[PDB]
């Protein structure tokens, strides 16, 4: 069997199949600390294989640059509970929170600090903490390119263009750490605001659920619960909406469609959702997110054909997609490819961008990849669409208070 | 044969990085009521700061104070001076220099933090081992081929042994210019508004085969006031239709040759006015692929012998997998 | 131990030069020149340099006469610490009267290359520096598959975003890489390159410094991480490095040998299950 | 016999008060006069250009200083802006006294003046002396009136790039007398010296500018200085002093540089063409940051022979030394250049500009010289020999030999005695030994048979300090004491500031209080009247030890040895509410700059004071009109009036 000297300092550990070869060891540390290594492999009875274990402290990113201003104190990487103050030179009016405190999730609080004189056509997008920006011209039609530093992963827009309406294209980038996650309280208002923009006609909502082997039976049960509260709330607003339920695996399965007229009834959608089970996805336990998005696209095209090319009844149809996945797309190709098809078929532009929002809610603590969630989710100014929650308890928590 | 120390170094997390390197700071203007104390936070640059001072008061006229020389010194640091020009896809050799001013021998492992957009040696994970004798300095050579095409943050770190707890880390943003070199395309048009044929002129649009994509196309108009032009440059553009009017003479003559940044994609038109012998020079800049080791000097260093690597940089089979 | 250097110098332009020139070669990371060799060098009547000064990894030589032909001189250095990482050094030659009229040369190790190998094609290119491909041999050696080592490497770490079985059409060498043009027998997996199909060409390149050999006319199973080189033709072109699994396919006879039935059968079992079903996770 | 005198600066500046001196003479004791003085049109048209100001003068009070105002609105309306050819204007005094007493055809007496719109003091400083292309440039300007008080008048700044083309322009109001602004240099701009200019909106000629250099560079880590052993090279045929240099290279944070120094020599002429010595290049290893190299005798002789040049031919040439030091093992390159070294025939320099010309016969002649070490600070204790040859007054010429050492800062005052009826005076001033500096000056004499002369004697030759009272002695020479008083005035910054009358006595004294605003140079003009002919003499007095009216002091607590990122408690001390302007500059910017630009200091401000001075030389003149013209005033007595100055420069 494998050696037992796998203890972590300041935390605990768990095993999948004991000390037998092929068993996966999971490391856990209290909040404010990140396990390192995250997980170990027992090998073919060899020494534990890693992609001494210690719960290293969380450290938020430090401002690589702060254009036309100073930031005190100056540190390489602020520890948990630390503070940073942002006041800048004369003639420049600060935006965002002057005081930002590094939360235990590896993220700061408040809007990113930037001061702009207003001479530029568009407002100063600013350098988010831990990121860099290229191009210091804010003229109309100009562009800025963002790059993360050290081992951070970029979530958001890697390229923003100053549009005519005085709003930079895409969202504000936020360099993030691989171990960083999101608290439900922080992300509930963001989801509320994004869905408020959606509800502002008839709306089409697609719920995509994960049922691979990686997600457990209880985890999928909580996914179903959160989906049920989600559809319960949207129907409570007395707004013309049709909701579809898709549970995907190695091969995607459709539990409901927008073509059927039952999608506008609360009882019908709840009955369809509750009839979902794990047995149907037991034969194939892959995570083919591209196939699920392709099924969504097939629904789009069928609604296209039945409604019509230029009918008003379809033009006012808005589409919102929700994905409760673990972010481990391992077959079917890149899920971004189907999003390109959806954007092409919907004729997405600077004006029709209101008609398509994609929410990519990641769940888990081991195999969640920030790049995949960021790539799937839509990117709009002032709103966040890609989320990661450490536990499905947090998922139920954020949904049950998601609207107001 | 040579003894190497491994993982008995500083943890690399306690080492305080140095990132603020301003050419000038403390540009503020303050109202002093006969006494004020400022709590300045020194930047991380290791030079001497000559703090100037000027006073402007409503009752005591004007005075200029004697500059105050202010010195900052660390006694052991990794001084790094980035090259003036760094083109994308062009190999450059970063030169962090470790100045050891202490009275003891120091062993330091120097490495560059692996970052996206930089192709370092062996993936950037290896740390180069160098030793700096007391009262001396040693350079470390890092060869980098930047493929980022955009500004990126590198963080070179020096880690001493646990026996002598020293170290320094420097994080400067390295602006990567885009592929190719810059070309200048000036176009000269004499401007006689008296002749009716010269009242309206159009500059041909630019169709350059060797212009590189994302060619940072910037147009500047150089119009000379020598004899009262009202040259109004109107232009359709991909970004939009923008026209800024230039009145060079301003009913006045003191070196009023003008220059104004002009934001166009392709097309440009001229509307002339006044009476003069002015000259218009629209200047176009864009990236181009072109080449030039000197044609005059040349040099070649050939090395033969056995060099011992540290068992982590040997690129070959492990023989047991 | 001791490494023999050789710094060579000449001039060609003949216009704008002032004759005397300053040599500034930087040794490797853990090398300092021998002062005895340099003082012997400078004590000779036709020394070719009027002055020298070296400290640690730096050697300064003053060439007071740079002629048309290639005249040059070498010295010997010694090693203090092992070189932490394989990398070329830089040697710069300055002009005495107009130092701005300079140009540096990159010189490699005694056997290594002059410049960092990068797989460059089209208008974007990838860092080719890394480790050698392993060319795993389990069925050929007769070692039975343990815990699905191929499946573990595919699904656990390093997770593979592309996997095919390819028949090597040819072996060619371009720049610092040896190009193996291959034909796709089957497409096991793909994250990028949605247009993968059987009977399609794919360029697999490995650095020439390595000893990896892909014999033409034989099939191999290649899995690993993607590349962003695009082959300049349209199809993504893959590079072979660490985190890449290369295994020789079962043939008509080597799988016939006694201990190899189980191994070749298990590899084909992996083939059909992974291509057909997937990672199952 | 009765007269009315009109005193005013030769140049009138718009928008600022004008001081006009008015005076009577030979008026009955009970008699009084009435009138008004105002600026009239340049006579192309006839419209008054200033409000009338009255004056009430009598026998007991025969002088008064009138602060005549010249508003911009009146100047624009009356037609000064519509003037043609040169910028002239007329100032006249209107009073019925002329017709009543002198029976003159007109009651108008006036002078011809030049009007210039330059006014106020504008100072401006930039973020850094040197910038890279594509780097943000910050700057600010300060608006100040004549008395350097903060000024709220609107100003129009502008920026001219290296080629000289305007790039920017801002018309900005002045609430706080400071205007901060920033702009970005184009990323494709070639190296050059940009220029930022600032003007008052209504003042066309009041352009004050600053310059900064743009160059493609990177911040150096250390600076190299080449200091010659002596800033001069003696090239006399008898002997040639040795050439030795001390080349230093030090890291900017203080520690010395370890490396090698590459020195290249050559001859650099006045035009700028440098011919290098092929050979004699010296390469040395820096020992304690320093390398002491020198040029030998035979080596230099062979170097001159190779170029076919002789020692006697080395007149006005410069020995050019260039260094290119390589840090070892750092590998960094830094270059230093030497161009101050000059071949000279004497280690001293004589400046005789302070020597008054056209001096009175019958009074001591004050010869003043400045013995400044060549390309160096003023020398002290250096002997000065002067041979005064009084030309034939009717008899044989006589040679007067006076010797006097330099008291301090090169100041030597040699009071040679001048006899009466002197035709002309020849002086030969020699300072230093051996190889003295020879300076020869010759001065003429006033025409014989003149109405008289006035002598101003200054007992204390040391320049007065700020707040130090200065006393002068006035003595009439060559005429009877018919007059009862003489009159004097003090001129500073081109404006009459003081006017007074002192009764005639024996060995008389006039006391002038040197205020701060009189610095750095004020003209003392004194004159009396022998019948109806004016005789005058003007003495120029310079004020040293200039200091601010208030004070600003910067200090850093503790010793100047800090660590990066630490806190600094900078201390500011002043005596009133002041808009203190601060700036911290990296020292390396000075090293990287091709030409080292000295920062703003009190010298430039005091020169700005002196930029408005209308003086023409150290004063003195053969006639009263010449004295007033040299001083910078316009005088009219109704019969003789000085013509308007041809140019402001007064060559
Ligand atoms: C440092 O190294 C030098 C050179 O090898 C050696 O002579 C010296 O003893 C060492 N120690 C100190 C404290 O200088
Ligand atoms: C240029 O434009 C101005 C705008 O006010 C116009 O008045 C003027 O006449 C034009 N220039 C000339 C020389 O006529
Ligand atoms: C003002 O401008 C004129 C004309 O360009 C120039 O000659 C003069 O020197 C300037 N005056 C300054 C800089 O004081
Ligand atoms: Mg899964």
């Amino acid at each position: 069997s494998c050696p037992q000297n796998v203890n972590i300092s300041g935390g605990t550990f768990t095993l999948s199949h004991g000390w037998a070869p092929g068993s996966l060891l999971t490391y856990s540390c209290p909040q404010g600390l990140y396990p390192s290594p995250a997980s170990r492999l027992c090998k073919s009875s060899g020494q534990w294989q890693t992609p001494k274990a210690v719960c290293k402290p969380v450290r938020c990113p430090a401002p690589v640059s702060f254009e036309n201003g100073i930031y005190t104190p100056r540190l390489g990487s602020y520890p948990v509970g630390g503070n940073v103050s942002f006041e800048c030179e004369d003639g420049f009016i600060l935006r965002g929170s002057p005081v930002r405190q590094c939360r235990p999730n590896g993220m700061w609080d408040g809007e990113t600090a930037v001061c702009d004189n207003g001479a530029g056509h568009c407002p100063n997008p600013g350098i988010s903490l831990g990121a860099v920006r290229t191009g210091f011209r804010f003229g109309h039609g100009d562009k800025v390119r963002y790059r993360c530093s050290s081992n951070l992963v970029l979530t958001g827009s890697s390229e923003r263009e100053c549009q005519g309406n005085g709003v930079w294209s895409g969202t504000e980038p936020i360099c993030r750490q691989p171990y960083s996650y999101d608290f439900p309280e922080d992300v509930a208002p963001a989801l509320g605001t994004s869905f408020s923009h959606m509800l502002g006609g008839h709306l089409n909502l697609y719920l995509l659920l994960d049922c691979s082997q990686s997600v457990s039976e209880n985890d999928f049960l909580i996914f179903k619960e959160s989906a049920s509260l989600m559809v319960d709330r949207i129907f409570s607003f007395e707004i013309n909406v049709s909701v579809a339920i898709i549970t995907f695996a190695s091969e995607p399965k459709v539990l409901m469609s927008v073509l059927n007229d039952n999608s506008r009834d609360m009882t019908e959608v709840i009955s369809s959702l509750e009839n979902a089970n794990y047995k149907d996805h037991e034969n194939g336990t892959g995570t083919n997110t591209y196939a699920a998005l392709n099924s969504v696209y097939l629904m789009m095209n069928n609604q296209m054909r039945l409604l019509g090319m230029e009918t008003m009844a379809w033009q006012e149809i808005r589409h919102a997609i929700i994905l409760l996945t673990d972010g481990k797309s391992n077959m079917g190709g890149s899920p971004k490819t189907a999003v390109d098809h959806i954007r092409e078929i919907l004729n997405i532009n600077q004006k029709r961008n209101d008609y398509l929002d994609i929410y990519a809610i990641g769940v888990g603590k081991l195999d969640v990849d920030w790049r995949e969630l960021n790539e799937l989710g839509s990117k709009k100014d002032g709103e966040r669409h890609a989320f990661i929650l450490q536990d499905t308890k947090a998922l139920h928590q954020v949904f049950e208070h998601m609207l107001d | 044969l040579e003894i190497l120390q491994e993982e008995d170094l500083i943890d690399e997390d306690d080492i305080p990085v140095r990132s603020f390197f301003p050419e000038n700071w403390l540009w503020r203007v303050e109202t002093v009521d006969r006494f004020q104390i400022l709590t300045l936070w020194l930047p991380d640059s290791l030079t001497t700061w000559e703090i100037h001072g000027l006073s402007l008061s409503k009752t005591k006229g004007l005075c200029v104070a004697t500059p105050v020389q202010l010195r900052v010194f660390r006694e052991f640091h990794l001084h790094l001076r980035l090259p003036m020009s760094v083109r994308r896809f062009e190999q450059l050799e970063l030169r962090p220099v470790l100045y050891n001013y202490l009275d003891k021998n120091l062993t330091v492992s120097v490495h560059v933090s692996p970052v996206e957009g930089l192709c370092l040696a062996g993936g950037g994970g290896l740390a180069q081992q160098v030793l700096v004798p007391a009262g001396s300095a040693r350079p470390v050579a890092f060869s980098v081929v930047p493929t980022a095409a955009a500004a990126v943050s590198l963080k070179v770190v020096a880690r001493g042994s646990f026996e002598f707890p020293v170290g320094d880390a420097v994080s400067k943003v390295l602006q990567i210019e885009k592929e190719g070199a810059i070309h200048r395309e000036e176009l000269v048009y004499e401007l006689n508004p008296l002749d009716h044929r010269g009242r309206t002129l159009e500059i041909p649009g630019n169709s350059d085969p060797n212009m590189i994509p994302d060619g940072d196309f910037n147009s500047y108009v150089r119009v000379t006031a020598s004899d009262g032009l009202n040259v109004t440059l109107s232009s359709t553009g991909r970004n939009g239709f923008k026209s800024h009017a230039l009145q060079l003479n301003n009913r006045q003559i003191r070196g009023l040759e003008e220059e104004l940044q002009f934001s166009l994609g392709s097309k440009i038109n001229v509307k002339v006015g006044g009476n003069s012998k002015g000259t218009l020079k629209v200047l176009r800049t864009y990236n181009v692929l072109d080449m030039k080791t000197c044609q005059d000097l040349q040099i070649e260093v050939t090395v033969k012998g056995h060099v011992e690597y540290t068992m982590e940089a040997n690129e070959d089979y492990e023989d047991y997998e």
